[PDB]
RNA sequence: CUCCGCGAGUGGUCGGGGUGUUUACUGGGCUUAAAGCGCCCGUAGCCGGCCCGGCAAGUCGCUCCUGAAAUCCCCGGGCUCAA
RNA sequence: CCCCGGAGGACCACCAGUGGCGAAAGCGGGCGGCCAGAACGCGCCCGACGGUGAGGGGCGAAAGCCGGGGGAGCAAAGGGGAUUAGAUACCCCUGUAGUCCCGGCCGUAAACGAUGCGGGCUAGCUGUCGGUCGGGCUUAGGGCCCGGCCGGUGGCGAAGGGAAACC
């Protein structure tokens, strides 16, 4: 791999070892391979895959949707979409948009009915929303499980996060604006004013 | 107080002309002087030349490379040449090619740690990259000119050829005074004359 | 006037003038937005003229109170 | 959905307009929404080579003033159906 | 018509706070206007809080110090009683850890933390974080 | 305001004259002061946008 | 009208914040009551009374330098107003109103101003009965209240 | 034919609850999807500026007399555990 | 068709505008009289007298109804000339209620900003109307231009909001 651009050479030097240097100093990253190289132990899902139609002349010019979530369930996550006229195509088009988009996570505790320290939750309450969607993610006491739904659950447990309380609204079953806005929530952690 | 250049150069060029609309923006942070009785906004020229040192220091704490100066008005297409070929910085007068900064597949993708345009409201593209691409900016503001997304700006008539000139020539002056080629009291090879367009 | 949740501390734009009846020669002090016909006290000529502004003095202002 | 911001006439804080007569028409409109161009008119086109400056022949040139509906103004070309980016472009109507 | 002056200075700082201000201004104001902003500068959420001498009733200038990620007043007023604020704790706040209630007890108006160590319920006025 | 809460993760810089957090994928602009050039001034993408003055701690200057 | 009105004004004088006497002021705090009496006497109505103190006299404020009101003056020295000078004010539109409504028995405009008019004589005759600054059984009688005109 | 779910049970039709932020106090919506009375005066109701003093009605804290037993939650024990 | 006269009813061209006024409906020639409601300027008066408002009331385009007057133009219904497969329509000629005034009734409309009323906070730029203040000029005018405040009326657009158009 060339490390085009500059913050690939660093990340190909060594003088960029690990992926908080990359997140605790606002580089942003434009090349994939920056997190293969940060996060050998990434794994991919595949989170909806939907076929897509545009009429023409002669018939629709079908393609695939697919969305990715990508995270190494130690707090870092990313969501993709790609559309292809293959399978395999779209989907590594998904994966590619969701390793450019991986961020942080704050994890933490909070619940009330909790008191350990440990990232095993959200730490406080936290709200994101895509199009219509909107997900509430809740702190929640250790044990207790992921309360979301079953795309929800996806995006959470790769991020990391093992107990959390759901508040869900409008359409869920547009699982790409379900899957986007549980994403969302995730990353609106960071907006928090500690 | 000591102007960078004699009183009478500045009220030559128009530095301190700005166009006649409203700006409540610069109003209040000082940079407005006074309004003429026929509506024409004159500017502080004392923070003008403040401005210009500041702008200076902040210009040679960095690589002469990694500096963009770009305008697409073509009245400052000759002063940003003769600004920086006496500074080195990557020039760029005419379209800036969206893409440049945001698509590094592109042949002319720069890497650039500093932006310098002339006029944020004409060199939008410029600035909206630098705003997606996190990279600062400065730029010669006036009355007409949004203020978005730069980190520093001058309040300066960056409409006049005659003021363009006069204040690229005291802007390349003085980045290679901080720089230190050029002595406190010594001048370029060139005057102001040689900066302005035609 | 402005909005008091934007002015710290509103004061009145108007002011309290002294003036010198041309004809006799009384010092009288009157509002500068008069809303009334001001008469000197004494010989009783016209001093202000009401408008829907700033009053218009007949008589000289000694010194704006 | 709501094509136009303005409604289609400029009418302005009122209730009511009091509206004109469209000529070739009658379909008409209130006075805004009524096409108002007005043309430079003037009897017996380019003779002023051999008239005005032959004999006195003192010509005369008025004015005129002429008001359409949407059906008529689109029927003479006065307006066109600009796309929608284009419809925001303030343009004179050719006089 | 203004009603509530409480509610009006609170929204006043959250629009303020969002513009990335660096001070507000308030009015008109009361003295339970003040207590709450003590009780906000006690907890670190707003700096100095300087007064003003009008006719019209006195104003604050408040220092904001961008440590408000939202603020709110509650309406109505409800009663609570001490062993209830675990319970409107949880509704206006996130985190166990994060974020106060502001109420007014008979002892004065505290943080609901000050009022679960008093043991004391009472009015409830705000909530921050 | 916090207390005794763990919040895991990096922190991002903190914005210097709103502590407006420099987002993930929502690039600020960090750089010296423009007098000074000592202290360093950290302009999150909101700041940047809206055109938030910023000011030196150590010199008087002060920005847009 | 009294609610939605197509402009909403903010015309009002911005007195001092804490208004002390004036030291330009020639006249005592027993001079400035009678210069009230004397205008009083002469017809002018309280508010009327305040313009012509500061306007010819250049009195700013009679509360600062006198420490009473303008009624609480004049009520001292036994000028005492059939009604409160509000109240009063808008009976005296009343009837200017139903007088003209009876050559112009068609003016649906001016029919309006009266309905509006007649509510406020209403708000405040619940105001003053409260206070009651007017008898407990006073009733807005258009009739029995002609010689207020 | 084979496999799946549950199993002394497993199904069908009804009714209630969840479903359902489709009754919304927590906690919906009303330009265009259903949804602002054509407009206004106003009674009851609901909601109401600031400061000072009094009462203590609401409100808050403690305690008492009570709110039958059964039912409910927690703890101990006894039926072999369980019920 | 042209000229000299008379009578009659309706309307108020250009100026003239996302101009103005009004709660909505609505209001366009001039002079006058009687009223109403606002905006601005104000060290004027009272001292919370306020908001919304079920039920209750009032006003409310056009058409239409009741009784009177009037009747130029237009014109439902109807009569005729055409066209058409048909044409009880579209066009043409004609034509009566109606349209206009007065007294009353009706009480509806895409009665619309398809956006209830009251209050506060939240970048800005730009056109224009009313008042006012400051500066510069003056068709020496109640006039014009620049700037500030308050109040309206349009356009673009922060933050924010929205299914989106968009606000
Ligand atoms: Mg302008
Ligand atoms: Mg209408
Ligand atoms: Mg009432
Ligand atoms: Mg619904
Ligand atoms: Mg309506
Ligand atoms: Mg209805
Ligand atoms: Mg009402
Ligand atoms: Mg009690
Ligand atoms: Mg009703
Ligand atoms: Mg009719
Ligand atoms: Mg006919
Ligand atoms: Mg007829
Ligand atoms: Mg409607
Ligand atoms: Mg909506
Ligand atoms: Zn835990
Ligand atoms: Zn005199
Ligand atoms: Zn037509
Ligand atoms: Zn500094």
């Amino acid at each position: 791999w060339e490390p085009k651009t500059a913050l690939g050479r660093m990340v190909k030097e060594g003088k960029i070892r690990t992926i908080d240097e990359i997140f605790a100093n606002n580089l942003l990253i434009k090349e994939p391979e920056i997190v293969d190289i940060l996060l050998p132990g990434l794994k991919q899902e595949l989170l909806n895959l939907n076929l897509v139609q545009r009429q023409t002349h002669a018939g629709e010019r079908n393609q695939f949707q697919a969305v990715v979530a990508v995270g190494n369930e130690d707090g870092y996550v990313g969501v993709g979409i790609g559309k292809s006229r293959q399978v395999r195509q779209a989907i590594e088009k998904a994966t590619r948009e969701a390793k450019l988009n991986i961020t942080p996570v704050r994890r933490g505790c909070g619940s009330w009915k909790c008191s350990c320290d440990e990232p095993h939750s959200v730490p406080f309450v936290v709200s994101g929303k895509s199009g219509s969607v909107e997900v509430t993610l809740i702190p929640a006491p250790k044990g207790v499980g992921l309360v979301a739904g079953d795309v929800a659950k996806v995006v959470l447990r790769l991020a990391g996060i093992k107990d959390v309380w759901t508040k869900t609204r409008g359409d869920t079953r547009t699982t790409l604006n379900f899957a986007l806005a549980v994403f969302n929530a995730l990353r609106n952690t960071y907006y928090f004013k500690l | 107080y000591e102007y960078l250049v004699p009183l009478e150069k500045y009220l030559s060029a128009g530095v301190r002309l700005g166009t006649r609309l409203s700006n409540k923006y610069l109003e209040e942070r000082g940079f407005i002087y006074a309004v003429r009785p026929d509506g024409l906004r004159i500017f502080d020229i004392k923070k003008i030349d403040e401005r210009l040192r500041i702008a200076a220091k902040l210009i040679a704490r960095y690589p002469p490379d990694r500096v963009l100066v770009h305008t697409t008005r073509p009245y400052g297409f000759k002063p940003v040449q003769m600004f920086c070929k006496f500074v080195g910085c990557k020039a760029l007068t005419g379209r800036f090619i969206p893409g440049m900064l945001t698509n590094p597949n592109l042949s002319n993708y720069l890497e650039v740690d500093l932006l310098f345009v002339v006029d944020p409201r004409l060199d939008s593209q410029a600035v909206a990259e630098a705003a997606k691409m996190g990279i600062p900016v400065v730029a010669l503001v006036d009355t007409d000119t949004p203020h978005q997304y730069i980190d520093f700006m001058i309040p300066c008539n960056n409409k006049g050829r005659k003021s363009l000139a006069l204040i690229f020539w005291v802007l390349a002056r003085q980045v290679l005074r901080e720089r230190g080629e050029l002595k406190p009291d010594q001048d370029l090879p060139v005057p102001p004359e040689e900066f302005e367009t035609r | 006037p402005q909005r008091f949740s934007r002015v710290l501390i509103p004061q009145p734009r108007s002011r309290f003038v002294r003036l010198r009846c041309p004809d006799c020669g009384n010092e009288q002090v009157t509002f500068s937005h008069a809303a009334m016909v001001v008469r000197c006290l004494v010989c009783g000529r016209v001093l202000a003229q009401p408008t829907g502004g700033k009053a218009i003095f007949a008589g000289h202002v000694v010194k704006v109170l | 959905p709501k094509k136009r911001k303005n409604r289609g006439r400029k009418k302005g804080d009122k209730g009511r307009e009091p509206y004109v007569y469209c000529d070739n028409c009658g379909k008409v409109v209130p006075r805004s929404k009524a096409i108002r161009l007005t043309v430079p008119y003037s009897p017996v086109p380019p003779d002023l080579a051999r008239e005005l400056e032959k004999q006195g022949a003192i010509i005369s040139r008025y004015l005129v003033t002429k008001t359409y509906c949407i059906n008529c103004a689109v029927f003479f070309g006065i307006i066109k159906v600009r796309p929608r980016e284009e419809r925001k472009k303030r343009v004179p109507l050719q006089q | 018509v203004m009603l509530d002056l409480l509610s009006n200075a609170l929204t006043a700082i959250k629009n303020a706070e969002a513009m990335g201000k660096r001070q507000v201004v308030i009015w008109p104001v009361n003295k339970l206007i003040y207590y709450t902003l003590r009780v906000l500068q006690r907890y670190g959420y707003v700096g100095e809080i300087e007064y003003i001498d009008d006719g019209r009733g006195g104003k604050y200038v408040v220092q904001l110090l961008g440590k408000i990620n939202d603020i709110g007043a509650i309406r109505p007023r409800f009663p609570v009683k001490y062993r209830e604020i675990v319970e409107w704790e949880q509704k206006y706040l996130p985190a166990r850890q994060i974020g106060i209630l502001v109420i007014s007890t008979s002892q004065g108006v505290m943080s609901h933390l000050e009022a679960k160590e008093k043991k004391i319920g009472g009015v409830l006025l705000a909530y921050v974080y | 305001s916090i207390r005794g809460a763990r919040i895991y993760g990096p922190s991002p810089p903190a914005d210097s004259t709103t502590n407006w957090p420099l987002a993930p994928l929502e690039r600020g602009v960090v750089f010296a002061c423009p007098n000074c050039g000592k202290t360093t001034i950290v302009r999150s993408a909101r700041a940047r946008k809206l055109g938030v003055p910023y000011r030196c701690p150590e010199c008087g200057f002060v920005g847009p | 009208p009294h609610r939605s009105r197509h402009k909403k004004g903010r015309s009002s004088s911005v007195r001092p914040p804490h208004p002390t006497v004036p030291t330009w002021i020639q006249y005592t705090p027993e001079e400035v009551e009678q210069l009230a009496v004397e205008l009083a006497r002469r017809g002018f109505p309280p508010s009327q009374i305040g313009i012509i103190l500061r306007d010819q006299y250049g009195i700013p404020l009679v509360k600062p330098i006198t420490g009473k009101k303008l009624t609480k003056i004049l009520e001292e020295h036994g000028i005492k107003q059939e009604l409160p000078e509000d109240l009063l004010n808008l009976i005296r539109r009343a009837l200017r109103i139903r007088k003209h409504l009876e050559e112009h028995p068609k003016d649906m405009a001016s029919r309006r101003g009266l309905q509006l008019v007649e509510s406020k004589i209403h708000r405040l005759i619940k105001y003053y009965k409260r206070v009651g600054k007017i008898p407990q059984d006073f009733v807005y009688n258009p009739e029995a209240l002609s010689h207020l005109a």
